[PDB]
């Protein structure tokens, strides 16, 4: 799956005029990939505890707690939080974009996790509180790719930026360090 | 990795 | 055929108050409303004959979407439609008023077009509020994206290759334009 | 009545 339309969107907004390599978009892809499938199949477990075989949001909030390190499962959680509580409010928006305020796009998410077959049924709440956290984390990991790229004189991120700025945050090094 | 160089230089600029 | 330019206009201001549109653009944006109304239309006059229904009310049109439109977009679509057709039906008979449905699109003008089409022997008054809502909606997310391309372009109007680049980078509506034509 | 107006664009 790629989530390259989405990183570019995000890129756009922490980092206007810095573009991204295609081998480092691939990078990205596949870390927005691993965290996603490692968060579901945490939900998918903890879904075995309930009554209901149902991914809700409340599995992906804890899956999110045992799996990001740190003070990233403290933003993660308040972003999916947050996200859910917009996506839910009795003001309806007008658009998709402005239902949640977010980048990532809610469907998507929805059909990779039906796709998975984690669970009988995928709550409502799941795929929105899921997207906000892979935005949040995608956002988090290009503004300071951006800033190393700048820092070498580059326009544009390519691989070592992404590589030194995962390597030099210990939390995101936990995250993702042994993705390949 | 290396910091610098263009070992795996990618186009586009 | 039909122009729903003046309230694709109306629907840009809302979207993006200080974006233009250009005359090709709105050719476009038009062609595009008269496709899906006949989508729907046609999907919703099958429905009511194969259910063995005179008339189309708000319920095939309902169906209709679900059919043709994918993901947030149905859900957003349906619930669009749902909330016109419960503001526009006042308890009181004959004292309804379009103002009613809370849209943009002309209720009266889209209930003309379903009549005319011959899509079932009669057309209930909640059927166009309906599809006036969808249409509506869907041009809405249309005209932000295009309007959120021409803004990350630098630029103050909304031509043709906007529109196309807003549709094609969106799953869901790249999905629907798909189905609207053969 | 008062059509707006859209015109050619570059
Ligand atoms: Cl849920
Ligand atoms: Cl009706």
């Amino acid at each position: 799956e790629s989530y390259a339309i989405y990183v570019y969107k995000v890129l756009k907004q922490v980092h206007p005029d810095t573009g991204i390599s295609s081998k480092a978009m691939s990078i990205m892809n596949s870390f927005v990939n691993d965290v996603f499938e490692r968060i579901a199949g945490e939900a998918s477990r903890l879904a075995h505890y309930n009554k209901r075989s149902t991914i809700t949001s409340r599995e992906i909030q804890t899956a999110v707690r045992l799996l990001l390190p740190g003070e990233l499962a403290k933003h993660a959680v308040s972003e999916g939080t947050k996200a859910v509580t917009k996506y839910t409010s009795a003001k309806k928006a007008k658009t998709r974009s402005s239902r949640a305020g977010l980048q990532f796009p809610v469907g998507r998410v929805h059909r990779l996790l039906r796709k998975g077959n984690y669970a009988e049924r995928v709550g409502a709440g799941a795929p929105v509180y899921l997207a906000a956290v892979l935005e949040y984390l995608t956002a988090e990991i290009l503004e300071l790719a951006g800033n190393a790229a700048r820092d070498n004189k580059k326009t544009r991120i390519i691989p070592r930026h992404l590589q030194l700025a995962v390597r030099n945050d210990e939390e995101l090094n936990k995250l993702l360090g042994g993705v390949t | 990795p290396s910091e610098e160089g263009y070992q795996d230089y990618e186009p586009e600029a």
